[PDB]
């Protein structure tokens, strides 16, 4: 979102005339797509972590059932990583005082 | 067989001493205080904790004051007579003095005070210090001869080994002021009675700064911001050749 | 098809110590030396080890053990001397073990001067005729020595490697050609790998063969001989995920074969079949590559169990077994099939071919 | 003598040395100067 | 099938980093042949960033030019893109080079020191091999720690024989006392 | 002896102010080259 | 830079 208003904000004061205007659409234009995938994909990775750590209150008592659910949430989290979404050491403490309780 | 309770380092689960000491097991529980020498610095700070942790646990106990002070008795006795409840301080991980050396400069005169340190505790408590190294097998055998000595009343012949850094034994009753005073002749630049921090520092150690939380502006703000906008629209070089300007 | 054989691990000895080389002997194919590191947690056991292991008794103790001051990274019997087994050091000091004297300890030892080694010393070889011979060593600062079994006291020669003028070839690796005690190839910790000469006019490093991007950990030249003579090719084996077949012909690699997921640490060729080679994973994977079976992916596979990663390789002399050192310091003895081991007549000629189709 | 010549020759490579970098150093600055200010008009023209 | 395979693949190296590098077997192995740790860590990066190279040169070969923004190729070049972004290993140099001119270690001074010692240390060894391995890895090392590394490989043999001799003598001489007897015979020596 | 001391002594002097003069000749030098760079390209745009 | 040149030879050949 910070590099969107910052495209948006370079928009602003340019001009119909302007020479840029070719290379400006084509970056805000690209630009708006990757924000767009980017936060679909966070929907359902998050919704699948979401599920998951409500999954960690009814599973069996047994390591390797919780084991398998944690698994399963560090593959969402490692995802998130490669991606670069910001405040990413941020966010997993929040979750991990949630799985934590 | 010698009954054995570890307690977890965290406080929270302190109250769990009432289940390994009672009222009629306590004159039968000799207390051990491990100390860890690859993290010196907190020793005493680890040991002024666990030791008040144990006074309020014999708070609560409710003993009559009439007995406990048997047992002062009875231990101060045990304390005046020896010649050459109980507490014994443990030293864990000593041969960690090694990397003090390498690590933070450490020298005779840091291990002196450490031990120094030591020793004046030990008399304050009335216990028995000792050096070990599971790693090295260091005095295990002595440790337990020591223990069983004092908890079955077993004999005991080794004397005290002060001299060595990271050997020293010191049974109970051996220290005294008079003989803790020999470490502060080795001492050049600290005093007997200069503060543990100042002298033997924590490392700040080099955690992970988590950054500062970077936040998008809000839509609404950042297009006021917006409307704001719109509508108001080498040397040491010189220094040589001056050198040889001069001549 | 690999099947396993005989485990050889010794509890007090090779627990918690790496296999950093093994080697068979040339007389008494049974034995095999095998040499190992420090272990980290007990400090009163002595850092290097090496143990001689018997195959022909069931015994799993091995035959001989001797140790000494510092981890030995190379062991080897002297190929004409059998009461003998030399070793290198981290030290950089090789170490004789005399079998017929009843010491453990080095019965002699090489000094730590200048002109003698003081880097670590990874390969150690007996060059010559049995009317004369030479412990010739390699170093990890280039540095070779030739010395004498008799005497160790003083370096029969001494000289250093290097290569574009001046610069240090830190030899990783080094093999002979069958029948050749002047030419050799020696990989480097650079990922180049140098063919050198002993003695001539232009002793030292006589040529460079790029290609490997990561350190070279294993090279052999080819061992088998028959009709055709292809003493001139050898195998690399790198930390770049990568086999690598050359000729001393060629400046580029004739060949490369990567079909692993992790570093390669040795390889040899087969010391029978002519186009059989084996190399050993991290992954715990032994890999025999029969070059004219296929080529693009391994003829056989076996994995040791545990996943350990693999150091080294040793064909018997034989050809029949192989020997695979892990990190875990089990020495684990696999019987390769007949079908693969054992080579046909044509061979020689189908390799030949194979050779020509690269 | 020859060795008091040799010091005096000394002196005048020295001292020349000294002019010569100096005058290098102050004529590096000002060609940098010179090149940003003129990239500047150049960058803007196009 | 084959971007399939080949997704499978770069999986597998994903899962390889995954694993840090001090828990890897690689870390063992490298320490066992002389390598240094941080020039370890550095070459191990260097070889999985040289195997996406080559996954993503299969998968240029595989749907030809333009795979790029093909429809399986557009997820394999920005997941190689974003992997290839945290296999760069320049913040490990910077900080190895950072502790060692903050170490500031050195060789001048008297060769004894005082029972006798000798004014060397064997960690002062591990540096020059930390600066040989970096010098092939492409990396610009700093003059001064070239010029330690130099200094510290022309004088280890000689450090090293003085050691041993003295350590040598000492223990001679622990022998001699030993056995007072042949002290007086030995006394030339 | 004295006078051959400060002969040495203005020698060492007079090469490193040497080195300094010709290392500034260079980066002269190199300032001239991306200045010739540099001003082609943006010019033969133009 | 012809006189620079000149005397930083002429040193060089001293």
């Amino acid at each position: 979102k910070k590099e969107v208003q910052a495209l948006i904000a370079e928009g602003i004061a340019l001009v119909w005339e302007s020479y840029k205007l070719d290379p400006y659409v084509q970056r805000l234009a690209e630009t708006v797509f990757n924000f767009q995938e980017k936060v679909d994909d966070l929907l359902i990775i998050e919704e699948k972590i979401d599920l998951e750590v409500r999954s960690l209150e009814t599973c069996m008592y047994d390591h390797k059932t919780f084991s398998e659910i944690l698994n399963r949430v560090q593959k969402a989290v490692d995802d998130l990583n490669l991606h670069s979404y910001s405040n990413l050491p941020i966010w997993v403490n929040k979750l991990d005082m949630e799985i934590e309780r | 067989r010698c009954n054995v309770w570890i307690l977890d380092g965290d406080l929270y689960h302190k109250g769990l001493l009432k289940f390994a000491v009672s009222a009629e097991s306590l004159p039968e529980t000799l207390v051990i205080f491990v100390a860890d020498m690859s993290r010196p610095w907190t020793v005493m700070e680890s040991l002024q904790k666990w030791a008040s942790v144990l006074r309020e646990h014999i708070d609560k106990m409710k003993i009559p004051p009439e007995k406990m002070r048997e047992l002062e008795r009875k231990f101060v006795k045990d304390f005046q007579d020896y010649m050459e409840i109980p507490v014994l301080v443990v030293c864990t991980k000593c041969d960690a003095v090694s990397v003090l050396e390498k690590e933070h400069d450490y020298r005779d005169e840091h291990l002196d005070f450490i031990q120094s340190h030591l020793r004046r505790f030990c008399l304050q408590y009335g216990a028995a210090l000792i050096y070990t190294s599971v790693k090295e097998e260091k005095n295990l055998d002595l440790l337990y001869k020591y223990i069983v000595h004092k908890t079955y009343g077993f004999h005991f012949t080794t004397p005290a080994l002060v001299v060595e850094k990271d050997a020293v034994f010191i049974p109970a009753g051996w220290d005294n002021e008079k003989k803790i005073a020999i470490l502060h002749e080795n001492f050049t630049t600290v005093k007997p009675e200069d503060a543990y921090e100042d002298f033997i520092v924590k490392p700040p150690v080099r955690k992970l700064v988590h950054d500062k939380e970077l936040a998008a502006e809000d839509e609404q703000v950042f297009l006021m911001k917006q409307q704001s906008l719109l509508a108001k629209q080498e040397g040491v070089l010189a220094s040589f050749f001056n050198s040889l300007l001069s001549k | 098809k690999l099947s396993l054989n005989r485990q050889f691990f010794d509890e007090r000895w090779s627990k918690h110590r790496v296999v950093s080389c093994l080697d068979w002997s040339s007389q008494y194919p049974e034995l095999l030396v095998a040499s190992y590191n420090n272990n980290e947690d007990a400090p009163h056991e002595p850092d290097g080890v090496a143990l001689v292991w018997n195959m022909k008794y069931k015994k799993t103790t091995p035959e001989y053990v001797f140790h000494c001051q510092s981890a030995v990274m190379s062991a080897t019997f002297a190929k004409f001397h059998p009461n003998l087994v030399v070793g290198g050091t981290y030290s950089g000091q090789i170490v004789l073990w005399d079998n017929r004297s009843n010491k453990r300890t080095p019965v002699q030892r090489t000094p730590l001067s200048a002109a003698a080694h003081t880097h670590p010393v990874y390969c150690v070889n007996v060059v010559g005729t049995q009317n004369a011979h030479n412990l010739i060593s390699i170093s990890t600062d280039g540095k070779i020595c030739s010395w004498s079994l008799d005497m160790l006291s003083h370096p029969q020669d001494s000289m250093e490697l290097v290569h574009k003028q001046s610069k240090a070839v830190a030899v990783t690796s080094m093999s002979f050609p069958v029948g050749d005690v002047n030419n050799f190839v020696v990989g480097s910790e650079e990922g180049s790998v140098y063919t050198a000469c002993r003695h001539g006019s232009k002793a030292g490093i006589s040529e460079m063969f790029e290609g490997h991007q990561g350190p070279i950990t294993g090279i052999h030249c080819h061992a088998a001989v028959g009709a055709v003579d292809f003493s001139h090719l050898f195998v690399t084996s790198s930390f770049d995920w990568t086999v690598k077949l050359w000729t001393t012909k060629n400046n580029k690699p004739l060949y490369s074969f990567e079909d692993n997921a992790d570093y390669v640490y040795d390889v040899m060729w087969s010391p029978t079949h002519p186009a059989l080679f084996a190399c050993v994973d991290g992954m715990g994977r032994l890999d025999l590559w029969n070059l004219n079976n296929d080529t693009e992916v391994p003829t056989a596979s076996i994995s040791v169990e545990g996943n350990p990663a693999l150091n080294r390789v040793r064909w018997t002399h034989s050809g029949r077994e192989i020997a695979v050192g892990d990190s875990e310091g089990q020495i684990v003895i696999y019987d390769v099939g007949e079908q693969i081991a054992v080579p046909r007549n044509d061979e020689w000629a189908r390799f030949g071919r194979t050779l020509a189709e690269i | 003598p020859e060795l008091l010549s040799v010091i005096r020759q000394k002196e005048k490579d020295l001292v020349l040395a000294a002019r010569l970098g100096k005058a290098l150093l102050e004529r590096n600055q000002d060609m940098s100067r010179q090149y940003e200010q003129m990239h500047k008009e150049l960058t803007d023209k196009l | 099938q084959l971007i399939q395979r080949v997704k499978d693949d770069i999986e597998s190296l994903h899962d390889k980093f995954k694993v840090q590098y001090p828990q890897s077997q690689a870390c063992k192995m490298s320490h066992v042949r002389d390598l240094p740790p941080v020039s370890g860590s550095i070459i191990w990066a260097k070889q999985i960033d040289r195997q996406l190279t080559a996954y993503m040169k299969r998968v240029e070969d595989v749907l030809g030019k333009g795979w790029e923004n093909h429809v399986e190729g557009q997820k394999l070049k920005q997941d190689g893109d974003s992997f290839r972004m945290k296999l760069n290993t320049q913040e490990i140099f910077d900080d190895w080079a950072r502790k060692v001119q903050q170490r500031n270690l050195g060789v001048s001074g008297r060769i004894f020191t005082i029972k006798l010692k000798v004014n060397f240390l064997p960690e002062i060894i591990t540096l020059s091999k930390e600066v040989r391995n970096l010098k092939w890895l492409g990396f610009r090392v700093p003059l001064a720690i070239v010029n330690k590394a130099h200094q510290a490989n022309q004088l280890y043999p000689f450090a090293i024989s003085l050691i041993e001799s003295v350590r040598t003598y000492e223990r001679t001489c622990e022998k001699v006392e030993e056995r007072n007897t042949i002290s007086l015979l030995v006394a030339g020596l």
